[PDB]
RNA sequence: GGCCAGCAUCAGUUUUGGUGGCAGGAUAAAUCCAUAGGAAUGUAGCUUGCCUCGGUAAGUAUUAUAGCCUGUG
RNA sequence: AGAACUGGCGAUGCGGGAUGAACCGAACGUAGAGUUAAGGUGCCGGAAUACACGCUCAUCAGACACCACAAAAGGUGUUAG
RNA sequence: GCAGUCAAGCGUUCAUAGCGACAUUGCUUUUUGAUUCUUCGAUGUCGGCUCUUCCUAUCAUACCGAAGCAGAAUUCGGUAA
RNA sequence: UUUGCUCCACACAAUAUAGAUGGAUACGAAUAAGGCGUCCUUGUGGCGUCGCUGAACCAUAGCAGGCUAGCAACGGUGCACUUGGCGGAAAGGCCUUGGGUGCUUGCUGGCGAAUUGCAAUGUCAUUUUGCGUGGGGAUAAAUCAUUUGUAUACGACUUAGA
């Protein structure tokens, strides 16, 4: 038999990490870490969505489960081509998290007539499901 | 005191018939505005030369923006300050993106660690350290190591609702 | 100052197999098994390649780091305990009255019974802990030997016997009568 | 937004829980705290045993009966702290305490009903990992509370039965989870995903 | 013509939002592009303990199949 | 106990200092709307369990001027020099 | 009145086991002074007897630590009213 | 003591409300860790996947929810019966076998609403008693006055008497 220690696997803060902004002028747009300052502050730079290069406090940003290759202290021009090189937008967009974000946005934007349609369709689905529970 | 800026100030006594064209003295102040910056100048010219705001005049008061706003640096700040007992000198070590930010931490830090107020401190010289291995302190040097990674254990989640239905996890 | 990360290395031999979930450290080896709750301590164990394990502390203060070095040692001693085992030897000292020690049964518990310490009528009992195994040494006069897997048990069981024999209302500089721990060692030889 | 709220008081801090409960009551909201003996308090045991001995020595000198009462059960140690934060000598303040019910353990009506948590009083989030705390069952017993082992056994009885109910619900939710997955195919499923639901 | 309301266009006091055009500063500073030098928290490349089908190795090297900094335009 | 200049209480309510002649704010006919002062914003109690950088763990912690007290002398407790 | 701090002389050698001068920093309101805020259309002004309760700055009684503690007999200090 | 007492049906009356207006929607433990699914060698196991708030999930169309003509299913749920279980912490509820019965917006049709006049909660909940309607059910005590002394200021206490 082997040792069998557990792990406590973590999302790290390092050069090349990609992050989602909580609150601010950007708020909800993706960014990428360039270089670290100390425990709490770091230097982000999202070249694509519409977010300036800035030092930001780690209390105002959330870490994702995704990292891309980047040299330390790279300029926006390099980071822009590196982000597009990373193919990270479609990878973020393909995931569950972003889908769940996209859903609660779609539920918000829903005219009174459609919320009715939904009700007419879910009643209609309910019937087909509860027959399957009745059979097996 | 406040969210700081950096200013340049220049002044030169008043002119006279016996001696036209005086000498022009200059300084670099950290303040929230111009009105406090002009005052600090006359405070520091009174500590050196035989002058006051009655005898003197300001020539040009100019803001100094940062040269590379989004580049990480290692500053070395000297400082003179009053304790309850005596009046000492120091050399703290700060790491930030701009000079004005390093001064904004230094004032906040001297207040925590020593109970030194704004009134009791003179920033002698903020100087950017160009080369690596010119860093005497330890708490800046830890971050200068190669391939630096570190986790953030124990994540919390500020809620809007008073009650919650699930029971929370502190994973990251 | 808060240290960004600090870590130590627990070096595992070939024989044993150390298991850890949450912070419950099982260590199965040749002599038996040992377990230890560490949920009070706040550290991360991390395996690398069977015969080496890393313990870590992240953003730790001064005192938080100190404990990290302790947790290494406690886990090291389970490993040395279950492989080599621990063995403490104690000796009796006296001038006039010889101390009569004997292991006695009482509801299946086993007690060390110290008799005639310094001319006393009060019989002194010391309950034998679970795992520790006491034996009186042949061919070395007035010697006793305790031995087992845990150090925490054996050493405590010795110190209990050491502390049951104190002299009250005399000059202890003169009255140096007692049962004292002479040598702490391991059970197996070589290492 | 519910006519009764049931708060599983475990892993909480007395005062931080006590502050939210008082304000809810005053605004018109029936609350019932269960499982009081699992509550916590900041700071080590010995500190907090000595704070309770400081309360015990205070008594009306000329006649101990009329003077201040010292309840030892953990439901009533929590009640005291909560009665402190309500204007209890007015008629408005009585009515607020009339909307409250505290219990050691989880008795019959309330053990087939959902329980919630107050995250801002929850000590796993509020305390720094490394600081010491006191469990409110342990403390009560040390100042004479003689129903710890009765509540310790009654709780162990319902944990077993509650674990048996969950094994049948969890097995049933798999069938419902398999049906919603297979139904998600025809036009009726595709139109709702466009429409958001 | 008595009791009480609602809806409009108006005036006086005020509160809270969305939104257009200009001026100033190192005629913002940055970014970004054209350009000379520079280096360590050293990329590719090259060579040595090398050796688990090939990475490590600790020197060299100033952009090459990463890049970075400073002046000046 | 006795003097010097000014501001007050006495003769004076109202908001703040839990409470108080003199402290801080502000001096009063009868109502509506807005705005602030000194002081505050866990619950009592109207208003951020706001944001941000740090320090401290106390088997008598500490918590807001006037004010309702604490000293010499020590401490490989921990933090900056 | 009570407590530290520094330690002169002592304690045959030996500053600090223990006696402990003088200085220097405090606490107490069980002493006595200093003052005159309350009471002169009156608060019964010594001691003793009787009886409850509270403080610890602990004489004894429990468990300990030191000693210039062989034993016995002591001295010093800690928790404790 | 003028047909008293009690539980169950519906009929009318009172007198209130610390405050209904879709649903209180049930593991336990850990947080320097876990939930949900799956496969074995059932373990402190291997593999997959989720969180980043209940912004959820369930219910939600018809005169405060009418009258009818059909289609596809054999489902979905109320209403009184009925067979069997579990619940004593304050159980007073929860599941469950079998019919009966109303509805069914799961899909397609045929009628009706106006005038409460340009808004006025526009009344639909649930406690506690009274009072007569009509169907069951059950037929006692205590105190004073007399008496005892294991008691006693008086009350109180303790005993006895068809
Ligand atoms: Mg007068
Ligand atoms: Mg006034
Ligand atoms: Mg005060
Ligand atoms: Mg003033
Ligand atoms: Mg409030
Ligand atoms: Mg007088
Ligand atoms: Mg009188
Ligand atoms: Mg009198
Ligand atoms: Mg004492």
């Amino acid at each position: 038999t082997d040792s069998i220690v557990k792990a406590s696997n973590w999302r790290l803060v390092e050069v090349g990490r990609v992050v989602l902004i909580k609150k601010g002028q950007s708020a909800g747009k993706l960014a990428a870490i360039v270089e670290i300052i100390d425990q709490k502050k770091v230097l982000i730079d999202g070249p694509k969505a519409g977010v300036p290069r800035q030092a930001i406090n780690l209390g105002q940003v959330v870490l994702t489960p995704l990292t891309f290759a980047l040299p330390r202290g790279a300029r926006t021009a390099t980071v822009s081509k590196k982000w597009a090189a990373a193919a990270v937008c479609e990878k973020w967009a393909a995931s569950s998290w972003a889908k769940k974000i996209a859903q609660r946005e779609r539920r918000a934007a829903l005219t009174d007539f459609e919320r009715f349609q939904v009700m007419v369709l879910r009643k209609q689905k309910r019937y087909t499901v509860k027959k399957a529970l009745a059979k097996a | 005191m406040a969210h700081f800026k950096e200013y340049q100030v220049i002044g030169r006594r008043l002119p006279t018939e016996s001696v036209p064209e005086p000498k022009l003295f200059r300084m670099r102040i950290f303040a929230s505005n111009e009105v406090i910056a002009k005052s600090r100048y006359w405070y520091f010219l009174q500590k050196l030369h035989k002058v006051k705001k009655a005898s003197g005049e300001i020539v040009s008061i100019n803001q100094i923006n940062e040269a590379h706003p989004t580049k990480v640096k290692n500053f070395g700040v000297w400082v003179r300050y009053d304790s309850r007992s005596g009046t000492h000198n120091m050399y703290k070590e700060i790491r930030d993106v701009s000079r004005v930010a390093a001064v904004e931490t230094l004032y906040q830090d001297m207040a925590a660690r020593h109970r030194a107020r704004f009134r009791s401190i003179h920033i002698l010289k903020v100087a950017e350290i160009e080369k690596t291995a010119d860093v005497k302190r330890q708490y800046v040097k830890q971050f200068l190591t190669k391939d630096l990674k570190f986790p953030l254990p124990h994540r919390v989640q500020k809620s809007t609702k008073t009650f919650s239905y699930k029971r929370p996890s502190t994973f990251y | 100052m808060k240290y960004i990360q600090t870590e130590q290395q627990i070096e595992v031999p070939e024989g044993v197999t150390v298991s850890i979930k949450s912070r419950i450290v099982k260590v199965v080896g040749p002599r038996g098994t040992l377990t230890k709750n560490l949920k009070h301590i706040d550290v991360t164990f991390t395996k690398v390649n069977n015969q080496l394990i890393k313990v870590a502390v992240h953003n730790g203060g001064r005192k938080h780091v100190a404990a990290l070095r302790t947790v290494k040692s406690l886990v090291d001693n389970m490993i040395t305990g279950v492989t080599k085992g621990y063995k403490y030897k104690m000796r009796y000292v006296y001038a006039h009255f010889p101390i009569n020690v004997n292991i006695v049964e009482k509801d299946g518990a086993k007690f060390i019974e110290v008799r005639n310490f310094l001319g006393d009528k009060k019989i002194r009992n010391v309950p034998v802990r679970d795992g520790v195994t006491i034996e009186f040494s042949t061919n070395v006069k007035d010697e006793i030997v305790l031995s087992g897997n845990s150090v925490e048990d054996v050493s405590q069981n010795a110190a209990d016997l050491q502390q049951i024999c104190r002299v009250r209302n005399k000059d202890i500089r003169k009255f140096l009568d007692g049962i004292y721990v002479s040598h702490k060692g391991f059970i197996t030889e070589d290492l | 937004v519910e006519p009764v709220v049931v708060i599983d008081g475990k892993g909480h801090l007395v005062g931080r829980l006590a502050s939210v409960v008082a304000k809810q009551l005053l605004n018109g909201q029936k609350i019932v705290v269960v499982r009081a003996e699992e509550l916590n308090i900041s700071g080590e045991f010995f500190r907090n045993k000595l704070k309770y001995h400081d309360f015990l020595r205070k008594a009306t000198a000329f006649n101990k009966t009329r003077g201040p009462f010292h309840f030892r059960a953990p439901s009533r140690i929590f009640y005291k702290a909560l009665r402190g934060m309500v204007s209890h000598k007015t008629a408005r303040g009585k009515a607020a305490l009339e909307r409250l019910k505290v219990f050691e353990g989880i008795p019959p009506p309330y053990d087939k009903k959902k329980r919630v948590v107050v995250p801002q009083a929850l000590r796993v989030l509020r305390l720094k990992p490394g600081r010491k705390y006191t469990t409110l069952g342990k403390l009560s017993t040390s100042v004479g509370w003689k129903y710890e082992d009765v509540v310790a056994k009654l709780e162990a009885k319902r944990k077993v039965s509650s674990a048996e109910y969950y094994a049948k619900k969890r097995a049933f939710t798999k069938k419902v989870a398999s049906a919603n997955a297979t139904a998600a195919e025809s036009d009726v499923a595709k139109q709702l995903a466009a429409l958001g639901y």
